[PDB]
């Protein structure tokens, strides 16, 4: 039968500029919410939002995905390595009642490349066409990475979202915003200095800073830095693979490099399984907040 | 503006890279007791990049107002990033508590 197959239909007559007030909206409340876990703001977990209703996709079968915005649906909504992101989607349910003709899929994606731009990342094209589909379509809890494992463990999970070495390397440079929560995850600290702002931070303290492994009082042991910092098992593990390193190393070196790897993966992590036809509009490129006088 | 809501303001956004404490360790930045009447780049056990010695400006109340809305725009080739404070009463309780804390 192959795979499902997710035809991105774009929302009835809508256009660049009708997507450009969502992040507007969107933008704004970063603006304006600011004091949200001791002023990191909202950026850090839209960000992951984004990444987490995107990681769920089975190249094999085309099942999870961003597509459907099924991370609405309490099964979804409930996983527990989804802990903690119910402060992301409080934080959009309000900007979806302003615009209830966008989907699910397109809003928690959207908000996590507005979160990017807005923090001062690269710019990430972006598109639109997600639908919702029914709670049959949500995939089962457990699709989403282990923290407490190394490189080899990485290196398979994603080569189910079909990603490679440089693409697993600059997607988890997004590392450098927020920090864990023991309450969420039992690891608890921020990777770096910079929590709400985008640099390659994320290497140049995983190379340059002295790690020493530790437990943290969640039980969980953690590699912690003089410097207050902590990196996640499957962080360290990228610099324990000979072929990680060199580009972690690539990376300290040169962010603008990374701030282009980063973009075409985010971007490719967000559209993974769907289907756009030849008719669809190219992706768009959305203005900030400082581009429009704001 | 207020002295109380400024201490949870730069023990939040700010503190991980700089110190109010007399004499503190530098981790990622210089140490900010004594900047208001100092030039930029002069704080002493710390490496300055060319952007922040060649403008060379003193911190007054009026002119750090605008640095902490953008800390790239006014200063270009800055090293330190911050998003950036776009509110009038995020800016006047962190400028208040500053001037008590580093004095
Ligand atoms: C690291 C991640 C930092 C964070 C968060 C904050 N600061 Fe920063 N600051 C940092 C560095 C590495 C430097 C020097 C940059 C360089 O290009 O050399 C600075 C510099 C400043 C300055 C200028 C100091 C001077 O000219 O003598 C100021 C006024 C300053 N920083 C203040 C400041 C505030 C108020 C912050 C939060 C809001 C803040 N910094 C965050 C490192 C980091
Ligand atoms: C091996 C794969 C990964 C693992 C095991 C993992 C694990 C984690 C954990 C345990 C946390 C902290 C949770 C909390 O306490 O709230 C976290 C936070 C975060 N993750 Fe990752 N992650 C992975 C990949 C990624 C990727 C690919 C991205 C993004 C493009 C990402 C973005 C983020 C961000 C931005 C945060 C901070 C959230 C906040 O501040 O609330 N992660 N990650």
């Amino acid at each position: 039968t192959t795979p499902l197959v997710h035809v991105a239909s774009v929302e009835k007559g809508r256009s660049y500029e009708d997507f450009q007030k969502v992040y507007n909206a969107i933008a704004l409340k970063l603006r304006e919410d600011d004091e949200y876990d001791n002023y990191i703001g909202y950026g850090p977990v839209l960000v992951r939002l984004a990444w987490h209703i995107s990681g769920t996709w089975d190249k094999h079968d085309n099942t999870g995905g961003s597509y459907g915005g099924t991370y609405r649906f309490k099964k979804e909504f409930n996983d527990p390595s989804n802990a903690g992101l119910q402060n992301g989607f409080k934080f959009l349910e309000p900007i979806h009642k302003e615009f209830p003709w966008i989907s699910s899929g397109d809003l928690f994606s959207l908000g996590g490349v507005t979160a990017v731009q807005e923090m001062q990342g690269p710019k990430i094209p972006w598109r639109c066409g997600r639908v919702d589909t029914p709670e049959d379509t949500t995939p089962d809890n457990g699709r989403l990475p282990d923290a407490d494992k190394d490189a080899g463990y990485v290196r398979t999970f994603f080569q189910r979202l079909n990603m490679n070495d440089r693409e697993v390397v600059a997607l988890m440079g997004a590392h450098a915003l927020g920090k864990t929560h023991l309450k969420n995850s039992g690891y608890e600290g921020p990777w770096g200095a910079a929590n709400n702002v985008f640099t390659n931070e994320f290497y140049l303290n995983l190379l340059n800073e002295d790690w020493k492994l530790e437990k943290n009082d969640a039980n969980n042991e953690q590699w912690d830095s003089k410097s207050g910092y902590m990196m996640l098992p499957t962080d360290y593990s990228l610099i324990q693979d000979p072929k990680y390193l060199s580009i972690v190393k690539e990376y300290a070196n040169d962010q603008d490099k990374f701030f282009k790897d980063f973009s075409k993966a985010f971007e490719k992590l967000l559209e993974n399984g769907i289907t756009f036809p030849k008719d669809a509009p190219s992706p768009f490129i959305f203005k900030t907040l400082e581009e429009q006088g704001l | 503006g207020s002295a109380k809501k400024g201490a949870t303001l730069f023990k939040a956004r700010c503190l991980q890279c700089h110190t109010v404490e007399k004499g503190g360790p530098h981790k990622v930045g210089p140490n900010l007791h004594g900047i208001f009447g100092r030039h930029s780049g002069q704080a002493e056990g710390y490496s300055y990049t060319d952007a922040n010695i060649k403008k060379n400006v003193l911190w007054d109340e009026n002119n750090m107002s605008e640095y902490l809305t953008n800390p790239k725009k006014y200063i270009p080739g800055t090293k330190m990033a911050f998003g950036g404070l776009k509110k009038e009463k995020d800016r006047n309780d962190l400028i208040t508590y500053l001037k008590k804390a580093c004095e």
